[PDB]
């Protein structure tokens, strides 16, 4: 499972 | 001709994956780099600035318009006047602090469907004044990554956070199937050409196939690494998928070879064929947009803009490109012939 | 090693000038950067450490040693090993401080003329094992530029410092005509493919052509810069021609039109065409080593060395491409297909 702010930082 | 070609090279980066281990670097044919429908170069024209990270972006069919999903919202920009430097309108689909994941406009450009980091999809009336919300659809999986809609315009396809892929009915918003499979989030989808067939991705390391009309899967392929991108070349044949190892694979539709190809230093978070099928773009994490010929890979052209690329799109006349960036806008291309 | 081509683009670079004033871009045709016999990756393989700037280099036929002028001295390279890296023989010039400009074999491969910055031609012979001085020719100018042999091996054509093209019978060591017209010092010089026609290039800013067997001038192009380069298409109808501004021009031979190519910062300083006429090189002050299509110059490659480039030979099998160098080296490519 990804986030956008885990994809980012 | 304004620009002119000029030829480049590198050490191999694209590879011939025969049914054993073998690993061929490949001999590009005469029509690889050029030829009809093959793209010279790409000429950035308009820079959208969001002021959110654009995760999704999406292009009206007359292109006039360009969608872009930020954080809450989705900004809606008319390119055909080059001196606009802020949105036409905005639709708040969002809490402000949830990121849009997937927009998608239905084939005939009055409505538009939103999904992301939240549990419900938003499907939006475009036509006039004044872009209105028409309806909700309300999953129960916590968010949505990616969204494909079937191509009579009947049915929205949501990939889930849970793996599930949700089938909704637009006109009577109901769930009416959901492929299980998938056992961390699937994170893309595309249909095949004849429109039979489901193709997904997920974080669970697969690339899962489905029967439309029977509801089953039909085939999986086991990788090393996540996939965050896929796209069914629309001629047939061939399927593309983005890895979080960085490596784009090209599978030869129930066939055991393909090709991969090694132009990203980091994960390939999106990617869209031409509609023509000839040649296909990839962006990544390392801020490139690579252009690849169609099966096996021959790069066209390369873009290295300024922050990661987290979205594409290409308009339905193959003549513009739309990418999201990690620096809070979106680029808009004109792919030169 | 395996490479792979990467198609680029540029601001257009090649410009066709027709016989009324016209100047266009270059539409370039489906196989101008690509096709049999077009190189796709030029690679580097051996650096030849002359120790003095390298002003001259020729390759043996058949493909075996290479031949770098420095200053006072020709260093001999075998290149049968890569790899290699140390010369296997050196051919010592009579006062060791002056510059050799060019050298050339004969073709059974046992026979090297030399000259340079020194009134004297130098015939070295290589049976041999070990080189040997065979005879000195020596000429009331104070310098020569540039050599070329006779297809019949008959004759050596010297562009001396004060304009003359003296022509030297081998054989007999004697100087049997002089060519005089351009003002100022001829700096390169090539004979047309079907062996009748001498051409030369002076600092006077004009391109000659000459008639071998009548013995005197027949075609004269006035130029805006001084000519420093100059090469004869060996499948014929083209002349490159490499210019102190920057340009290479490729003019039609008999015909009243031309080509104007732009990828050098700086003088080009040496040319040389692919033997089988299909691309060439030039050489820049700016440091490049520029490839291109025969007549309308696509762009093959760009390789951008340490330091200026101020001479280059391609082997006769196509194979090798030898530059020398202001670093006081030449480069071996190998030359990709």
């Amino acid at each position: 499972m990804f986030s956008i702010d885990n994809i980012l930082a | 001709d304004y620009f002119q070609g000029a030829m480049g090279s590198k050490p191999a980066y694209s590879f011939h994956v025969t049914a054993d281990g073998q690993m061929q670097p490949v001999p590009f044919p005469p029509d690889a780099l050029i030829g009809p429908g093959i793209p010279r170069h790409a000429r950035q024209i308009n820079t959208l600035n969001h002021g959110e990270v654009v995760c999704a972006v999406t292009i009206s069919n007359p292109t006039r318009h360009v969608y872009t999903g930020g954080k809450g919202c989705v900004k809606v920009w008319d390119i055909s006047h080059p001196g606009n430097k802020s949105p036409v309108s905005q639709l708040d689909c969002l809490n402000r602090d949830n990121y849009i994941r997937s927009c998608k406009l239905l084939p005939d450009g009055c409505t538009l469907i939103v999904g992301g980091e939240a549990s419900t999809l938003s499907i939006w009336d475009l036509a006039a004044p004044t872009p209105r919300i028409k309806a909700e659809l309300t999953s129960s999986a916590p968010a949505c990554y990616a969204l494909a809609i079937s191509p009579d315009s009947k049915v929205c396809f949501s990939c889930c956070s849970d793996g599930n892929i949700a089938v909704w009915d637009l006109h009577n918003q109901t769930l009416v199937r959901q492929f299980q499979g998938h056992t961390d989030g699937a994170s893309c989808i595309d249909i095949s050409n004849d429109g039979t067939k489901l193709w997904t991705g997920g974080l669970d390391n697969t690339v899962r196939s489905w029967d439309l009309r029977e509801g089953r899967q039909l085939q999986q392929h086991d990788f090393t690494s996540q996939i965050f991108s896929l796209g069914y070349c629309p001629t047939g044949e061939w399927l593309a998928v983005g890895m979080e190892s960085s490596n784009v694979e090209v599978l030869h539709v129930n066939k055991p070879d393909k090709y991969q190809l090694h132009l990203h230093e980091s994960c390939v978070l999106s990617l869209k064929f031409a509609y023509c099928g000839k040649w296909f773009v990839s962006t990544g994490k390392d801020n490139l947009l690579n252009a690849w010929r169609t099966p096996y890979g021959a790069s066209i052209f390369q873009s290295k803009e300024s922050s990661s690329v987290l979205s594409c799109d290409i308009s339905v006349d193959d003549k513009y490109i739309v990418t999201g960036s990690g620096d809070k806008k979106a680029t808009v291309y004109e792919v030169i012939y």
